[PDB]
C-alpha cells in the first residue's frame, strides 16, 4: 500500500508534490490531478465547437438554493486539467467567459483539497495496464491509475525521527528559535535582544529547569516513551544575536545541517504564528514535509519571565510525544494526511468528512476556501435582503418571568442542545427560499447518527467530532458555512427549546428562565426533601421523550425561595447537594447587579435589607407551612415582620440624608457611579434605594396590595406621591448582549451580556474561566455595531395607521394616507450606539473607540 | 506675488487707522468692519507697508482692491477675519497670476483636492422650485452618533423621486422631446384604453412579480412580450427607461413596442443649465443664504495652466491586489522600482487589499485577521519605506475594495451599502508615518484636480448587470462591443450604480455621490469582471483596468490630463 504524509501545493496549475512513505523511506512524487467543476446553462443545447482535452455530461444533482434564484437549463460537469483551464481562461470565446452562463458551482476548488477529499490516507495504484511505473514515477500519476485503501494500516507504527522547531514571539518583543533533535542530542535556541545591555543568560537555571520538570513528566513521558523519542537527556546550546537579518542565514545553516544529517526521512512539527512569512524567508523547510500546529502569543512580564519561559519550553518538549500519538488516532479514523489535517482547528475534518459525504450522495459541494460566504454557483457576493436577514439575525429569546417562588425552584443544565437538537430533525417536524437543501441535512443528520453511534464505543475522535459539530455550525472560518445551514439550525433550536417548555409543562412545571445552557423551573413541591423523587421521576419521563433523547440534562443547584429578575439579578436560599440535615446545609446567594448602580455609603445597606428581607421570607414561609399542614402564595404577610424597623431606618436615613449630601466632606460616598449600563440620572439616592427595595419586593404576585401601602407610606418621608414620575421604576442598565460568543477550550456557546454582568465573567469563560483575548471581543463589537447600522439601512417602512408594508417602493403616501414611519425607531439606533460609546469608554476597547471616532467623522 | 517692500513691517494697531477704515471701503463700497477683520488688516497693512502707512497710497488702494474683492464674492456684510485670511491667501493667487502675466515664466497644490462621499455637498432637486437647491451638511449639526450614519426616515422616500425628476430634465432638455412625443405620466395611464404613449418610468418588479414602471404619481404593469430593444444599452431594475406603447384597460396592463434608455447630455450643457454652480467647491463653500458660482474666467485660466502643466501624470494600478500573497507583494516591489525612476502626481492605490474578507473568528491562540490586516498594512508601510521618491514627490489616494475592513465586517466580503467608508485610521498609522500626503478616501471619490472633476469608483459593475440583464423573447469583437454597452449605460443613466435598493443599498443621506447628474470629464470605473479599457463618450472619460493580475503580469496606467492621453503599461512578473 501507499500510505500517504503530506498533500503540498505546487506554483504548477494542476500539481502538487505528495509525500509518501515506502519501507520507512520517504518517497516524493509529483502528481497531476484535474478539476472538476458544475456548471449551469441558460438552455440544454451545448456547444462543443473544439475544447482541447476535456470532458464534458450531463450531470444529475441538484443545486444550493439561494432565495434570489428560487430556469430551462441543466447542470453540466466538466473535468479539464488546471493548466489547460488556464489556456481557456484566457480565451473570451471559450465557454467560460460566455454570455449564456448562469452559475459556475466549484471553480475554486484546489487539487490539494480534492486530492484530500477524493483519496483519502490511504491511496492504492492499479497495474492492470502499465509500462512504466517509472515513467509513472518522474511523469507523475493520474487519478485514473489510483483508488482508495484500508484506513487501519494507515500509520500502524513509523520508525522515524521527529524534527521539533517552534518560534516565540513575547509580550516585551523578543523572538526565540528552538531546534529539536532527536537522533542527536541537542536542543538548540536562538534568542533575539534590542540591546546587548539586557541580560536573559540563564543556562544553569534552564538546567535547573529541566531537573524540575524531569520527574514532574516522567510519568507522562512514559506512557508514548516507546514510540515518539529514544533518549530523553539531551544537551542545551544557545545563541544570542541583537538584530534579525543574519538570525534567518542562522538558522538556514542550522536547519540544512539536519537534511545532511537525516537525509530527507524526517518530518517536522514547526509551531510558528507566521508560516508564510517562514516559508518565504527560508527555503528548505517548503520541500520540507511539515505538520503544523498555530500557536498562541506568548504574553510574558519585563523581569522573572525567563524562568516561566524555560519552564514552557521544557513543557513542550516533554508534551509533544502525546500530541503526535493524538495526531497518529485522529489520522486513523479521520481518513485524512497527517500534516494536511489541522489539529488545532477541529472543523476541517468536519468539512472534509462531510463533503465526502455529500460528494457521494451526488449532489453539489458550497466548498469556499478563501471567504467565509460559500460559492452558490459564483452568483454570490450580490446584496439579498433574504441572505442579509437570515445571516444578520442571531437573537436567542429568552422567556423571563420575573417573581417571588416559594416552590423548589431548579436549575437544570442543558447540554448538547445544538447537537439534541439538529440529531432529532425527522421528530421536530411531527419552494421554501430561506431553507436550507433538505437532503443534505439528511445526510448531516444521518452521519451524527453514525458519529453518536460510534461514540458509545469511546472513541475520543468521534467525541470530539459531536462535541464540535456546534462550534463548526456557528464558525465563518469552516469551508462549508452557509448562512442557511446556520439559520436553519438556530430556528429549529428556537423550536426544540419551546417544545422543551411545552413538555415541562404538560407534566405541571412552570419555567422561570429558559436558555442555551441554564433552564430554572417551577414545580408544585415545597420542600426538596420531599421534591427529590418527583425531580428524578420528572427528568427520567423527560429523557423518556422521543424528541429529546440525546439531551443532557444534569441538575446544577436546588433554590428553595427565590426572587428572579434575571440571570444576573436574582437572591434566595439554595444548596448544591440533599443531605439529611435540619440546616440542609443552605446557604443565601445574593447577585444584584441593582446594588451597583448607588452611592458607595448605600451600596452594603442595600446587601442588609436584603438579606433581612430573606429571613423574614423564609421564617414566614416556615410558620405559614407548620401552621397549615400541622392563588396567594406562602409569603402572604410576611412584611409585618420588619416594617417597623425599616420606617424608622428609612426616617433615620432621610435625617442622615438632609445633612450630609452637600457638605464637601462626606460627599464622595454620596457620588454616583458611571456603569456602561447607565442611562438614568440619579437625583436622591436614598429615592433610588427605597425604589429599588420596594420593587424587589413588589415583584411579588401575591401579597402586591400590602407592598404597594408599605411602598406608599416609605414615599410620603421623601414628599413624592403614590404614582409619581420619579417613583417608578425603571431599569439602570440598558441591554448590550452579543450573540452567541464560545470558548475554544469548552466550546461553552454563551451570549457575553456587557453592561448587566460583572467585569470577572466577561472576559473570561463561565465554565472554564480561561481568558478570551480583548481583541476579538472587540471584533465582536463591531460586527454587532455593523450589524445594527446594515439592520437600520435596510428597512421596511410602514404606515401610521394602516400598518402595511410598503409594496409600491417609491410613493409619497399610503392609500390609508398615512405616513411612512421606520419598522425600527429612529431614537432605537442612536441608544444602542450610545451605549456602545459608553462601554467602549468604560472597559477600553480602544479599536471600538477608533470605530466611533471614524464613525462621527 | 506681491510687490517688494524695501522697509521693514511694524506691529500698527487699530488705533490711527480709524479715519483710513470707514470713509475707504465703508462708504465708498459699503462694507461694515468688524474688530478682528480690522486688526488682521491692519497686521498685513504693516507687514505690507512699514512706516509709511500713514502717507502711503498703496494702502488706500489695496483697501479699495479688498472691498472690490468682498464685492465680487459678497460673502458677507460684514468682513470676518477668517473671511480677511481667505481674500489674503486669493490675492496672493491673483497677484501671482498678474505677475505670471507681467512676466510670462501659482502652484497645481493649491487648487487640488480630495472629496470622499461624506464630504460632498447635497444638491437637490424640486420641480416646484423648477431648480435645483443645496443642503447644507448635518454632520456638524447635532451629536455625533445622530449625524454620522443615521440619516432621515424621509430621505429613503425622496432619493428615488428626486432620481426621477433629475431623469425627466435630462430627457426633457433633449431635442426629441422639446418632436416625436411628449411623456405622460404613469397615473394618467388608466383609464385611456387603446392609445399610444410614451413614459419614463422606474422598472422594478412588484409583489406580483410582473414587471411594471412606476413615477412619483404611481406605477402600472407592463408585458415584455412585444418588445423591440435598442441595441448597444443595458437593462437591469432600478433602470429608468423611456417606454413607448399601447395600455390596454382590460387587465390593467402596459403593452411596450420599444424601449430604450433617455439620452445624455455633455458636461457643460449641464452647467449651463444649472447656472455654473461649483458643485465640488474649488473656490470657497456654498452657504445657505449665498450658493458658490464658479466663474468664467477662473475656468479660462484654469484651463490654460491645466495646459500649460504637460508632466504631470496619474498612475493607477489594476484593482483586487492582495496584500497578503508573495507573489503580488514581489510584483508591487518592481513595479514601485519603476515608479521610483521617475515619480508622478498621483498614485491612486485600490481594490480588495485582503484576499479573505475580515471576520470575527474564534482563534484566540491565533493573530487576528484584523490584527493580519495591520500587519499587512505594516509591511506595506516598510516597503514604502525603501523608495523616498514615491513619499517625497508623490502624494497617495486610497480607495476601499468590495473585501476591506471596514465596510465588509458584516457583509463578509459579499454587496454592501455602496458608499463604502474609507480604511479606518487607527489601522494603517505607520503608513501615515511613511508618506508625506496619503488621503483615505470613500469607494466613490470625487478628486478636483485644477478644472478637472475625476470620479474615482471600484465595484464589480459588469458581472451584476450580465447576471440580471432583462431578458426578451425578441432579441464586431465582443469585448469592445460590452465594454460600450457598459458605458453608455451608465453615463446615459447619470448614476454610478443604478441597481434598486434590494439588489444593492444605498446610505441613505449620501446618495448625491453616487448621482452623476454633472458628468465628469474623466472618470475610472474600477471592474475586474471586465477587460481594460478605455473610451470617451459625451465628453467623459471611461478608463478600466480590471484586476491586478492577468496571465503572470502587472497592469497599471499612466493618465496625463494635458492632452487626456492614456498609456496602458504592462509588467511581465
Ligand atoms: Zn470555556
Ligand atoms: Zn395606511
Amino acid at each position: 500500500t501507499w500510505e500517504v504524509l503530506q498533500y503540498k501545493d505546487s506554483g504548477e496549475p494542476g500539481v502538487l508534490e505528495v509525500f509518501v512513505t515506502i519501507n520507512g523511506k520517504v518517497q516524493n512524487i509529483t502528481f497531476h490531478i484535474p478539476k472538476t467543476i458544475y456548471m449551469k446553462f441558460k438552455s440544454q443545447t451545448m456547444p462543443l465547437q473544439k475544447i482541447k482535452n476535456c470532458l464534458i455530461e450531463k450531470s444529475s444533482a441538484s443545486l444550493p438554493n439561494n432565495p434570489k434564484t428560487s430556469a430551462g437549463g441543466q447542470l453540466f460537469k466538466i473535468t479539464l486539467p488546471e493548466s489547460v483551464f488556464l489556456e481557456e481562461k484566457e480565451n473570451c470565446t471559450s465557454i467560460f467567459n460566455d454570455e449564456n452562463v448562469l452559475g459556475v458551482f466549484e471553480g475554486t476548488i484546489t487539487p490539494h483539497q480534492r486530492a484530500i477529499m477524493d483519496l483519502g490516507a490511504s491511496v492504492t495504484f492499479r497495474s492492470k495496464a502499465m509500462g512504466a511505473l517509472g515513467k509513472g514515477i518522474q511523469q507523475g500519476f493520474e487519478m485514473k491509475d489510483l483508488s482508495m485503501a484500508e484506513n487501519e494500516r494507515y500509520l500502524s507504527g513509523f520508525s522515524m525521527d521527529i524534527g521539533y522547531l517552534l518560534h516565540f514571539p513575547t509580550s516585551i518583543g523578543y523572538e526565540f528559535f528552538s531546534l529539536f533533535k532527536s537522533w542527536g542530542d541537542t536542543i538548540t535556541i536562538l534568542v533575539l535582544k534590542p540591546s546587548n545591555q539586557a541580560q536573559e543568560i540563564n543556562a544553569s537555571s534552564l538546567g535547573q529547569i529541566y531537573k524540575q520538570m524531569f520527574e514532574k513528566k516522567k510519568g507522562k513521558i512514559e506512557t508514548y516513551s516507546y514510540l515518539v523519542d529514544i533518549k530523553e537527556d539531551i544537551n542545551f546550546e544557545f545563541v544570542y544575536f541583537t538584530d534579525i537579518s543574519k538570525l534567518y542565514r542562522r538558522l538556514s545553516q542550522e536547519t540544512t545541517k539536519l537534511k545532511e544529517e537525516r537525509g530527507l526521512q524526517f518530518l517536522l512539527l514547526l509551531q510558528s504564528p507566521f508560516i508564510t512569512k517562514l516559508l518565504g524567508t527560508i527555503r528548505l523547510l517548503n520541500q520540507m514535509p511539515i505538520v503544523k500546529l498555530s500557536l498562541n502569543e506568548v504574553l510574558l512580564p519585563q523581569l522573572n519571565w525567563q524562568p516561566t519561559l524555560l519552564k514552557k519550553l521544557v513543557n513542550h518538549v516533554l508534551s509533544s510525544g502525546s500530541w503526535i500519538s493524538h495526531l497518529i488516532k485522529l489520522s486513523q479514523y479521520s481518513n485524512i494526511p497527517i500534516c494536511n489535517l489541522r489539529l488545532d482547528s477541529m472543523d476541517y475534518i468536519i468539512d472534509v468528512l462531510y463533503a465526502r459525504k455529500l460528494k457521494k450522495e451526488n449532489i453539489v459541494l458550497w466548498w469556499n476556501e478563501k471567504a467565509p460566504l460559500p460559492d452558490h454557483g459564483g452568483i454570490q457576493n450580490d446584496f439579498d435582503l433574504n441572505t442579509s436577514w437570515i445571516m444578520n439575525d442571531s437573537e436567542f429569546p429568552k422567556i423571563n418571568n420575573s417573581g417571588v417562588y416559594d416552590n423548589v425552584v431548579l436549575d437544570v443544565g442543558v447540554d448538547n442542545l445544538t447537537v439534541n437538537t439538529i440529531l432529532t430533525s425527522a421528530l421536530i417536524n411531527d419552494f421554501v427560499h430561506d431553507a436550507f437543501s433538505n437532503d443534505a441535512l439528511n445526510v448531516l443528520r444521518g452521519m451524527l447518527k453514525e458519529w453518536w453511534d460510534e461514540a458509545l464505543k469511546e472513541n475520543s475522535t468521534a467525541d470530539l467530532l459531536v462535541n464540535s459539530l456546534a462550534s463548526w455550525v456557528q464558525n465563518p472560518n469552516a469551508k462549508l458555512f452557509d448562512g442557511l445551514l446556520r439559520y436553519h439550525v438556530h430556528n429549529l433550536t428556537k423550536k426544540a427549546l419551546l417544545q422543551l417548555v411545552n413538555e415541562f409543562s404538560a407534566l405541571g412545571s412552570t419555567i422561570v428562565y429558559a436558555d442555551r445552557n441554564q433552564i430554572l423551573i417551577k414545580t408544585n413541591k415545597y420542600s426538596p426533601e420531599n421534591c427529590y423523587a418527583y425531580s428524578q421521576y420528572m427528568m427520567k419521563a423527560v429523557r423518556t421523550n422521543p424528541m429529546f433523547s440525546y439531551l443532557d440534562l444534569n441538575i446544577k443547584r436546588y433554590w428553595d425561595l427565590l426572587i428572579w429578575m434575571d440571570k444576573f439579578n436574582f437572591s434566595g436560599l439554595a444548596c448544591i447537594e440533599i443531605e439529611e440535615k435540619e440546616n440542609q446545609d443552605y446557604t443565601a446567594v445574593s447577585q444584584w447587579q441593582l446594588k451597583k448602580f448607588l452611592s458607595p455609603i448605600y451600596q452594603p445597606e442595600f446587601e442588609d435589607w436584603m438579606m433581612i428581607i430573606l429571613d423574614s421570607m423564609l421564617k414566614t414561609k416556615q410558620s405559614y407551612l407548620k401552621l397549615n399542614s400541622g392563588v396567594e402564595n406562602s409569603l402572604n404577610g410576611f412584611s409585618h415582620l420588619f416594617s417597623k424597623p425599616l420606617m424608622k431606618r428609612v426616617k433615620k436615613l432621610f435625617k442622615n440624608q438632609q445633612e450630609f449630601i452637600l457638605d464637601p466632606q462626606y460627599e464622595a460616598d454620596y457620588v454616583i457611579p458611571v456603569l456602561p449600563g447607565s442611562h438614568l440620572n440619579v437625583k436622591n439616592p436614598l429615592l433610588e434605594l427605597v425604589k429599588s427595595l420596594c420593587h424587589v419586593m413588589l415583584l411579588s404576585k401575591s401579597t402586591i396590595l400590602e407592598i404597594r401601602t408599605l411602598r406608599k407610606e416609605l414615599l410620603k418621608i421623601f414628599e413624592l406621591r403614590e404614582f409619581a414620575k420619579v417613583a417608578e421604576f425603571k431599569d439602570p442598565s440598558l441591554s448590550l448582549v452579543v450573540p452567541d460568543f464560545l470558548c475554544e477550550y469548552c466550546f461553552f456557546i454563551s451570549d457575553i451580556d456587557f453592561c448587566k454582568a460583572a467585569p470577572e465573567s466577561i472576559f473570561s469563560c463561565v465554565r472554564c474561566h480561561k481568558a478570551f483575548n480583548q481583541v476579538l471581543l472587540q471584533e465582536h463589537l463591531i460586527q454587532k455595531l455593523r450589524s445594527d447600522i446594515e439592520s437600520y439601512l435596510i428597512q421596511d417602512l410602514r404606515c401610521s395607521r394602516c400598518h402595511k408594508v410598503k409594496r409600491d417602493y417609491m410613493s409619497a403616501h399610503c392609500p390609508c394616507a398615512g405616513a411612512w414611519e421606520g419598522t425600527l425607531p429612529r431614537e432605537s439606533i442612536v441608544q444602542k450606539l450610545n451605549v456602545f460609546k459608553q462601554v467602549a469608554k468604560y472597559y477600553g476597547f480602544d479599536i471600538l473607540l477608533s470605530c466611533i471616532a471614524d464613525l462621527t467623522i | 506675488m506681491f510687490g517688494s517692500g524695501n522697509v521693514l513691517p511694524v506691529k500698527i494697531q487699530p488705533p490711527l487707522l480709524r479715519p483710513l477704515a470707514y470713509r475707504v471701503l465703508s462708504r465708498k463700497y459699503g462694507l461694515s468692519i468688524k474688530s478682528d477683520g480690522l486688526s488682521a488688516l491692519a497686521e498685513f497693512v504693516g507687514t505690507n507697508i512699514g512706516a509709511n502707512w500713514r502717507q502711503g497710497p498703496a494702502t488706500i488702494k489695496f483697501l479699495e482692491q479688498f472691498a472690490a474683492v468682498w464685492k465680487q464674492q459678497e460673502r458677507g456684510l460684514f468682513i470676518d477675519q477668517s473671511g480677511v485670511k481667505e481674500v489674503i491667501q486669493e490675492m496672493k493667487e491673483r497677484e501671482k497670476v498678474e505677475w505670471s502675466h507681467e512676466h510670462p515664466i501659482l502652484d497645481w497644490r493649491d487648487y487640488f483636492k480630495v472629496i470622499n462621499a461624506s464630504q460632498q455637498q447635497r444638491f437637490s432637486y424640486n420641480p416646484h422650485k423648477m431648480q435645483f437647491i443645496f443642503v447644507p451638511n448635518k454632520k456638524q449639526n447635532g451629536l455625533g452618533g445622530i449625524a454620522g450614519f443615521l440619516p432621515d426616515i424621509e430621505d429613503k422616500v425622496q432619493m428615488f423621486l428626486t432620481r426621477y425628476y433629475l431623469t425627466n430634465d435630462r430627457v426633457m432638455r433633449n431635442e426629441n422631446f422639446q418632436s416625436s412625443m411628449s411623456i405622460t405620466p404613469i397615473k394618467n395611464l388608466l383609464g385611456r384604453d387603446a392609445q399610444n404613449f410614451l413614459l419614463l418610468g422606474l422598472l422594478n418588479k412588484n409583489f406580483k412579480g410582473n414587471w411594471s414602471l412606476e413615477d412619483p404619481s404611481g406605477s402600472v404593469e407592463i408585458d415584455i412580450s412585444q418588445t423591440i430593444p435598442t441595441q448597444g444599452h443595458y437593462y437591469v431594475p432600478g433602470c429608468m427607461v423611456l417606454v413607448e406603447g399601447i395600455y390596454y384597460s382590460v387587465g390593467n396592463k402596459f403593452h411596450v413596442t420599444s424601449m430604450t434608455l433617455p439620452p445624455g447630455e455633455r458636461r457643460e450643457i449641464t452647467l449651463e443649465t444649472i447656472g455654473n454652480l461649483d458643485l465640488l467647491g474649488i473656490h470657497g463653500i456654498s452657504n445657505n443664504n449665498f450658493i458658490a458660482r464658479l466663474d468664467k474666467d477662473l475656468k479660462i485660466r484654469l484651463h490654460l495652466l491645466e495646459k500649460e502643466l504637460t508632466d504631470h501624470k496619474f498612475v493607477i494600478l489594476g484593482a483586487n491586489l492582495f496584500l497578503d500573497d508573495l507573489k503580488i507583494m514581489t510584483a508591487l516591489s518592481k513595479i514601485l522600482q519603476k515608479l521610483n525612476d521617475d515619480p508622478p502626481t498621483l498614485l491612486i492605490w485600490q481594490g480588495s487589499f485582503t484576499s479573505v474578507p475580515v471576520f470575527a473568528s474564534m482563534s484566540s491562540r491565533n493573530i487576528s485577521s484584523s490584527t493580519q490586516f495591520k500587519n499587512n498594512f505594516d509591511a506595506l508601510a516598510t516597503l514604502l519605506s525603501r523608495f523616498d521618491n514615491l513619499t517625497e514627490n508623490t502624494t497617495m489616494i486610497f480607495i476601499p475594495g468590495p473585501n476591506d475592513l471596514w465596510g465588509s465586517m458584516v457583509s463578509l466580503g459579499a454587496s454592501g451599502t455602496l458608499p463604502q467608508d474609507p480604511i479606518p485610521s487607527a489601522f494603517t498609522k505607520k503608513i501615515n508615518k511613511v508618506c508625506k500626503n496619503v488621503v483615505w478616501s470613500s469607494n466613490p471619490t470625487r478628486i478636483a484636480y485644477l478644472s478637472q472633476e475625476i470620479v474615482i469608483f471600484r465595484d464589480d459593475l459588469s458581472g451584476r448587470f450580465k447576471r440580471h440583464r432583462l431578458e426578451f423573447p425578441f432579441n464586431l469583437p465582443q469585448k469592445v462591443q460590452e465594454t460600450r454597452k457598459l458605458v453608455k449605460t451608465i453615463l446615459d443613466q447619470g448614476h454610478l450604480s443604478p441597481f434598486l435598493d434590494s439588489l444593492r443599498p444605498i446610505s441613505w443621506d449620501l446618495d448625491h455621490t453616487l448621482t452623476l447628474c454633472p458628468i465628469p470629464s474623466t472618470m475610472v470605473l474600477c471592474d475586474t469582471t471586465s477587460a481594460q479599457f478605455d473610451l470617451t463618450y459625451n465628453g467623459c472619460k471611461v478608463i478600466n483596468p480590471g484586476s491586478f493580475i492577468h496571465n503572470r503580469r502587472a497592469r497599471y496606467m499612466e493618465y496625463v490630463p494635458s492632452s487626456k492621453k492614456t498609456i496602458q503599461e504592462e509588467i511581465y512578473i
